[PDB]
């Protein structure tokens, strides 16, 4: 019964972060453990930012 | 048997609804189809708190999403876990009532509130039992405020003995976004005090911080932010959607925390805030709880809880812990810092504890306080609305829709009436 | 559904319009005839199978800048009928726009804004674009503002007219034909958004590198900066900003209602790789006097009202804590009355780039549209220029003889004199 | 069930105390990823001295980490066993001391010390009941030196009866790494008597010259020499972490080996050294632990033990032994060379037992001396303070920060004062 | 984050930052293009997609040498804005470029340096790169550290700049124009280091052993002096020794902060491997004055504070032990007030070797700055230069006419003789 959706769509609003993909809070809310494939770079760099040093 | 009817207006007000509905969907394990294939039989004991039971297992909400634009309810069309709503209870407009507090409250509210409240009317008679009436919105806008606040009011008149949840972001100290904002605001306060029986406090700014110093996070978006909120809103009803060795429902926390009807807002609190840097070395355990529980970091209002004395506390625990933890440290907290709580109530604190903590998390708890130290916050908007009433700016617009300075008047008057009580109560 | 309704009136109109129209089928894929190969609704008007038509109608008394468009690459665009010429020209007179040649044609311009109207579902605003400096746009545009308050009162009208620079002016009776438009574009245009064409030619001097800057290159990102001003509407986004939204934030009075404007990134396709791009380097940008598209210094007044249109990958995050930087510098000062002083807002739609265009294509874009007592410094400077040819009578009897009177050089100037007036009272610390 | 919180301060402090959690890790059976290896059940008995417990079983140190420099901070991370502490004890500014002791003290010590005391609290209440807190910096630099001591006197005065064990590298006599030694050492040492309860004194060239004639290593790096100070680290409390015969906690150390309370600066040592070559040679006794624990050449301080009297020692072995092999090799070193020890104090040593030995050696101890020698170390600075302040060079830059000129000559004074209590007593 | 602006100001500045950034871009990888196929965030910023530029300004008011740098083979590093140029050059007058033609360029100067200091999150310094034998090396020098003192206080001045020589010099009025330059390096550069054209004349003639050196084989190894003293920020070593560790360690007083420098292993391809480079051999090189890269003998002064940087296979044993050699030596000379004298650091990363560079790939290398009473013989030198020229108004009318006044020609000569003064009296023994 909807009509056609206004405003357009925008694809990839807002970005995936770099320095691994983050698009959620699931991971913070949710306490899942972190994959040995992305736990070097929470090793090497301490915020989200990446790759200070 | 008790139910809560959901009610959100604005741009600020819908979104969150988009999160919070999004949260706690996948606690009950049913799809955003509205199918329920969650794995524990726990979940589905109360369900009618939040969703009404359809044909072939479907589960609609309590969820009355109110605007004057339909750009809010577009994102809810296409947003993901927005086909689950009613499509009946998307009450729209379609002129927009502008960032104007007098074009949603009287001239154009008017066209609609006979339309939002029989949409209102509908879910709370098909509902047996109402513990009360959940509200999100803005303050410093004028949709989702303006509108709101004559809603709250004609609410309360039709079901004066049912409490009534206000989760109203407040506009920022440091930061501002509209230009109105202390106008907004000011007015929507004044009518809040009157019909509003609990309010709990947010803003932006503390929300930005709480992502940065706790969370390690220098890219948060509304989403992120919305979350956040929304793991508050679960925490405050997850005794009635679950069981729990002690419980503490809505209207067991006003009388906790309202010692005098007009002190009704509070600062809120969510636990085990984790990095993803820092997740594995934290251990969880109820002493490590409760210490990010009291900082003043973990807060998500404006008001610093140092500057001003707790007059009353709650603490909403979740997950399996022992009864003497929960009770010891929230007593050892009453004998470190009694500096910080009021010296003429004995045991300000609130504790309950459910036995199901949320997915993932081995243990939770959130934190209501009913602080003094609110009383900063207060002060800010009233500053600010003297400064641009003086001199009568921006006012013009608002008599343009019917308003006298009368109320202007006034709304800085029980502005300044409540602030007064809150610095009469910290000597 | 969301409607504004573009009105292009004079010389200037066209040209923008143009240029607006370009950068609008663009952005929507739709091509030149008219076929898109639902977020349309704005600005296009869905007919038959496959066919947008524009909101918006051509009004000018001189043929010859019409049937270039009537001709050109956009016959299939444009209802026909949209396109109202004239026989000949106001001839940069106000008397001959208003009265003698004004009042034949305004008759049949009201009678396709109502079918325009009619056709829109739910409306929000009106476009006006025009020049003072030419009795088509000064004096055609002050009847036509005039009628439509009566006609359709209460609602918005945004008002995007270009003023004469201090330094540059191609006209003689310029100072004659803004003032006079003064009288009207106060009392009846709710949201007045001054343009100057050397402010424009010194920002694509610098910032784009052109050294010979045309009328082409200056219309070209004027169309940036209305589609930066209603592309809330148009796509998704944190903070929409509507057309009454923006109307309540800026105009703290009903008179003091002149806003500038300033669009930050202006590149090139060489400095487009070695330019960091970021909301902060923006932002600072844009507030600097460089990038302000009027020629007025900043400095000297005080800002009241800002508005801040962010358009692409802006997270709402550092664009938060790039307004907290702007507050803490000495140099962008604000009235003391108004604590809250910024509006803000977010779209998630990169701007595009036109083929064959100047401007590079970039992630991050913000539009300041900003209400200021250093617009006075625009008002006072006409005022003079104006007080210094009428007191010898030049340029009256042309006026007077098609149909005016002497009374309305003193109504204008004393309505003028009262802005100086308002603007200095306004922003006077207490 | 007695803890320690361990604080590291300064490029010395980091890069010594990194190579102070591979020592003690490594005996505790805890591999570089933070789980548990070992094959002994004594070593999981006593882990809560020094590691506090985590989920999953992991164990993370009790290590504050500060300074002002963000390249350090990355160095210490990313070597081996540099991923067990916390992202959040990483406390750390931006600007950077500079080796300038008001820099780090007064100007830019003053945003950051707020910051680390409010992680060495969150490791105080966490924990059950402190033994003490143990720092390790340096005296010639400025971070270690000058924001390393404010946290001394910040913590002291927040709890004043707990221990306090510092482990600080002084400048060298005969070459200087840096330009402002004497400066540093000598406003760092005047904080550091009413301060800090123990100061084991170490110096760079005394451990090369360790290095170059006893281990015959003709190439040592910071790896060498940090390793030697590491092993004395562990020596110390030795016997908290692990059962022993005859028991000495840290506090044990104090009261036997403190005559008066300005009285309170020892040297250190570690007795089995011996070359890669020569270790067939070496028959591990105790007699032959004890000539290489008195010898001269084995002191890891710059001062020369015969020079001066020996106010009091300690010897704290290490290994399966016999108590009166303890017990004879520490009176026949009294007896032989009288001369060298205290009249006026009858039985200047003490000895410990821990059965525990340190990994790949099986007989060990660390030397805990006071000798009224080590005022030669003092005074060596002393004499180069008094070259360069009596013509104010190098001045303005500690002025410039607002230190007047009248607390140099008040800490000149105090090393006058403490080299005059140290002179009375050889007499 | 650690970050160092770099300015590079007059024509000598430009073919120094020429011969640095063409080292900086090799030593960290960078391609010509601006492409690499964490480390360089210390000189370079990350833009966008892969990119690089360099966080420098070229200004020089002569637009030659600096359109050869437009038109180089670094036309795709730099920013086309930080290649800052002028309409004519300050031509031999301290006069032209500080008071008259200097103003018109020293806004547009400040102002990219007020972008390139917001861009980066922490300033560690400012390196200026000048010569005080022409205009605009000395006069637009001193108006943009004047500029930069006020603007940006309290921060580190690195002043790097090259003196005439006493021998050989390549201009008349550089007498003029040093004494000049040195009422003003004096007071704002918190830490100045000579260079003298002679001593790296020299050093090329008996260490690299070419027989005809230019001005491209002068600037390769002032180069590789400029990256060893930034050597600790970009990478790790035992013994970081930071741009505000270097100034804090050498500087015994505000007004004595004009300090030598030195190069240890410069030695040519062939003659490498014969030579045994070791730390020892090498830091007794470095203090000979053959080594020295200022022409000045310290035997003749006494050195107040060393600071030996080390690059490459250094432990930290043998620097010790090489020190201490050093102080035992009886022709090296330290004042009797300071007996801790010197500062060391070690980063590990071998020194890089550019193609067609003279210099040989060596392991170890050691470049020691150090402030020295043989500098007092420098400032005599071209006192007395200066003195005979002014004391009969030799070349006088050109700097009195471009806007200077005859007294404060006397006011830089008493400045410049108290510094003579306060040289002989930091080295009076006590
Ligand atoms: N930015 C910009 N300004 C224009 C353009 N065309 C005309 N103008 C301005 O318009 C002024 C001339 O007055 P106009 O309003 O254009 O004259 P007109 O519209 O032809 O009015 P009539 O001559 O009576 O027909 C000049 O001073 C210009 O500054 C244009 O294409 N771009
Ligand atoms: N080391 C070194 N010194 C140079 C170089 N080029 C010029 N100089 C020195 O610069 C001095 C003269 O100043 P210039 O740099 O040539 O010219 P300027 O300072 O830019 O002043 P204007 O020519 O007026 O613009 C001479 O005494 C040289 O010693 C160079 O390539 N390397
Ligand atoms: N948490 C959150 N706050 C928002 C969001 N959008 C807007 N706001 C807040 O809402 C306030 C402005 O109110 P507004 O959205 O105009 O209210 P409305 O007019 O009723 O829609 C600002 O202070 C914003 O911080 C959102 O997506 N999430
Ligand atoms: N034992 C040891 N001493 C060191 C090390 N690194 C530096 N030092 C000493 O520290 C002194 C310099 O102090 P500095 O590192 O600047 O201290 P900071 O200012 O706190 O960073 C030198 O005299 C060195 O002897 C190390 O890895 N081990
Ligand atoms: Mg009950
Ligand atoms: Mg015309
Ligand atoms: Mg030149």
């Amino acid at each position: 019964d909807w009509g056609p959706r206004t405003k357009r769509s925008v694809p990839d609003m807002p970005k995936p972060n770099a320095f691994d993909g983050r698009t959620d809070l699931y991971a913070h809310m949710q306490y899942r453990p972190l994959s040995n494939g992305e736990q070097g770079k929470y090793a090497k760099a301490f915020d989200d930012r990446g790759t200070r040093g | 048997m008790r139910e809560i009817v959901h009610i959100q207006g604005g741009q600020c007000g819908n979104q969150i609804g988009a999160k919070f509905w999004e949260v706690v969907s996948d606690e009950h394990g049913i799809d955003p189809t509205g199918t329920y294939h969650g794995d524990s039989d726990l979940q589905l004991e109360r369900i009618n708190v939040y969703f009404n039971e359809a044909t072939g297992g479907r589960y609609v909400p309590r969820a009355i999403l109110m605007d004057l634009e339909p750009g809010t309810m577009d994102s809810v069309r296409s947003g993901p876990y927005g086909q689950i709503f009613r499509p009946d209870n998307f009450v729209f407009g379609q002129t927009g009532a502008g960032n104007n507090w007098a074009k949603g409250h009287y001239t154009e509210g008017a066209e609609l509130i006979d339309s939002v409240l029989d949409v209102v009317r509908k879910e709370a008679e098909s509902c047996d039992c109402l513990q009360g009436f959940q509200v999100c919105h803005s303050l410093g806008g004028g949709t989702g405020s303006g509108m709101g606040t004559l809603l709250i009011s004609k609410i309360r008149e039709e079901y004066p003995d049912r409490m009534m949840l206000t989760f109203s972001v407040v506009p920022s100290p440091k930061v501002s976004d509209t230009v109105v904002e202390p106008y907004n605001a000011t007015l929507s306060v004044h009518q809040l005090v009157e019909n509003a029986d609990e309010c709990m406090v947010l803003d932006n700014e503390a929300l930005y911080d709480i992502c940065f110093r706790t969370l390690k996070l220098t890219t948060p978006t509304f989403g992120d932010l919305n979350h956040l909120i929304s793991a508050v809103m679960s925490g405050i009803t997850c005794c009635l959607r679950f069981p729990g060795q002690l419980n503490a429902d809505l209207r067991k926390l006003a009388v906790n925390l309202i010692p005098f009807p007009r002190l009704h807002f509070f600062m809120v609190g969510f636990t085990p805030l984790t990095s993803r840097g820092s997740q594995q070395y934290r251990a969880l355990t109820v002493p490590e709880l409760t210490q990010q529980m009291w900082d003043a970091k973990n807060m998500m209002c404006a008001a610093d809880p140092r500057h001003g004395r707790y007059l009353t506390a709650s603490a909403l625990f979740r997950g399996r812990m022992s009864t003497k933890e929960v009770d010891e440290q929230m007593l050892n907290v009453q004998n470190k810092n009694s500096s910080y709580f009021v010296e003429w109530i004995p045991n300000n604190v609130k504790s309950s504890v459910c036995d199901i903590p949320p997915k993932g998390l081995k243990m939770s708890a959130t934190f209501i306080g009913n602080s003094t130290a609110i009383q900063e916050m207060f002060k800010r908007v009233s500053e600010q609305f003297t400064a641009m009433f003086r001199r009568k700016a921006f006012l013009h617009w608002y008599t343009g829709e019917g308003m006298d300075e009368m109320e202007f008047t006034e709304a800085e008057s029980n502005m300044n009436d409540l602030v007064s009580e809150y610095q009469q109560y910290q000597d | 559904m969301r409607e504004v309704i573009s009105i292009h009136i004079g010389q200037a109109g066209i040209q923008v319009g143009n240029a607006c129209w370009e950068l609008y089928c663009l952005e929507h894929g739709i091509q030149p005839d008219g076929q898109m190969p639902d977020a349309f609704n704005t600005f296009f008007s869905e007919t038959g199978a496959g066919k947008h038509v524009p909101r918006c109608i051509f009004l000018d008394l001189e043929p010859t800048v019409v049937d270039e468009v009537r001709t050109g690459t956009y016959r299939q665009l444009f209802h026909p009928e949209q396109l109202i010429s004239g026989k000949e020209d106001a001839a940069n007179n106000f008397a001959r726009g208003h009265y003698t040649i004004g009042k034949e044609i305004v008759d049949l311009a009201l009678d396709r804004i109502r079918k325009l109207a009619d056709n829109c579902t739910g409306l929000q605003g009106f476009l006006v674009f025009n020049a003072v400096g030419g009795g088509t746009g000064s004096g055609l545009g002050s009847l036509l503002l005039e009628r439509l308050s009566v006609d359709y009162g209460k609602k918005s009208k945004l008002g995007f007219t270009v003023y004469p620079s201090p330094q540059v002016s191609t006209a003689v009776v310029e100072p004659y034909n803004s003032v006079l438009s003064t009288h009207s574009l106060l009392e009846h245009t709710d949201v007045a958004v001054m343009l100057d064409n050397e402010a424009i030619y010194d920002i694509c001097r610098r910032s784009l590198d052109i050294e010979r800057p045309t009328y082409t290159n200056l219309n070209r990102l004027i169309a940036q900066v209305i589609s930066s001003l209603t592309a809330s509407l148009r796509f998704d986004g944190a903070l929409n900003v509507d057309i009454t939204e923006f109307q309540t934030n800026l105009v703290p009075y009903p008179r003091i209602h002149f806003m500038l404007s300033s669009y930050a990134p202006i590149i090139s396709a060489e400095k487009a790789y070695h330019e960091q791009l970021s909301v902060a380097e923006i932002t600072n940008a844009a507030f600097e006097p460089a990038s302000m598209m009027v020629k007025c210094d900043p400095r000297h007044g005080k800002y009241m009202a800002c508005c801040l249109m962010y358009r692409g990958d802006v997270v709402p995050k550092d664009v938060n804590a790039s307004v907290a930087t702007i507050k803490t510098k000495r140099t962008i000062q604000f009235v003391d009355w108004c604590p809250t002083g910024f509006k803000c807002g977010i779209n998630y739609q990169p701007p595009t780039v036109v083929p064959g265009g100047d401007l590079a294509k970039v992630q991050r874009a913000v539009c300041m549209i900003s209400n200021s007592t250093a617009i006075g410094e625009i008002f006072s400077r006409l005022d003079h220029k104006f007080d210094l040819m009428y007191a010898k009578r030049a340029f009256v009897h042309w006026y007077v003889g098609e149909g005016m009177e002497e009374g309305e050089f003193s109504e204008a100037r004393e309505d003028l004199a009262a802005l100086e007036k308002d603007f200095e009272e306004v922003g006077a610390e207490s």
